[PDB]
């Protein structure tokens, strides 16, 4: 495999990230979109896909001296690093099942269970832009896009 | 010198053309080698 | 002319831009906006005014080395250098015609020409805000504006 996707932050040499650390409610996996929640909590978002102003919250592989990787989900219940994309990064997603991406640079929006899809952007909140021409059958496959 | 439009390609012109065959006139090099001279109108 | 408009980034000191190379498909004048295709080509919008979600991606100035200017149009068929515009960076866009810049801070739609415009950002993506007084009649000006 020629395009290696052990690091869910590629976006540059010289761009660094910006972490957001919180505690965990479930086990999720290392590209999801999440929402932080009462008390210092964080979980997978579970809100709906025609809903604007949600940030861009994305969960961070987990460090290499703990047990952390790109298919590794989080323990519960613990400290999960977090990422807030800033734009002008690219990211490694986490897209849904049943859809292929055919041309660099359509619109990301954000499916209700933590994955994202290609949705038209006139009642969504666009996240991000593709930059990969891959065809995805199974959820929970990672796939490049920038953040603007 | 040249222009500021064409700062981006170097040439050389020294040109090199075709390679015409292998064996190509073999036969005809030793006929004309052992050839008689007669003059010119003697058709 | 104190104001000399001959580099489409103008935008701080110590900002790089960041760059989507690409294939062309026609020839357009830097400045304008662009919409990649299918494939890995790269040519003008043609969408229409009111539709969100569009990346701010502008035609960069070709290289000096190239026959490259604020004026020159591109070559058909070719590499194409462009310009993804950050929030929080000055460029030089391209307005259409028939319309005066008064205050600086109008909001900064997009035309389906590949120019820009000033619209009322209540139906059409906001892109960039202008931060020059001047009024253009001619189709194809540089007008300084800031993307946030």
């Amino acid at each position: 495999m020629a395009n290696s996707k052990n690091s869910i932050f590629v976006g540059g040499a010289g761009r660094v990230k910006q972490t957001i650390e919180g505690l965990a409610q479930s086990a999720f996996k290392p590209g999801q979109l999440l929402a932080r929640a009462a008390g210092d909590a964080i979980d997978v978002t579970a809100k709906a896909s025609t809903t604007y102003g949600n940030e861009f919250l994305i969960c961070d592989d987990q460090p290499q001296t703990l047990g952390g990787g790109t298919d590794v989900a989080v323990t519960a219940g613990d400290t999960v690093q977090a990422i807030s994309v800033l734009p002008g990064q690219y990211v490694l997603l986490s897209f849904a099942a049943t859809q292929n991406v055919t041309t660099k640079g359509a619109a990301v929006a954000s499916n209700g269970d933590g994955n994202f899809k290609l949705g038209n952007p006139a009642t969504e909140q666009t996240f991000a832009v593709t930059e990969e021409i891959i065809n995805v059958t199974t959820a929970g496959t990672l796939v490049l896009c920038r953040a603007i | 010198m040249q222009r500021v439009d064409e700062m981006y390609r170097l040439v050389d012109s020294t040109g090199t053309g075709e390679d015409r065959d292998w064996g190509n006139q073999t036969l005809l090099g030793r006929l004309l080698s052992q050839a008689q001279t007669v003059s010119i109108g003697k058709k």
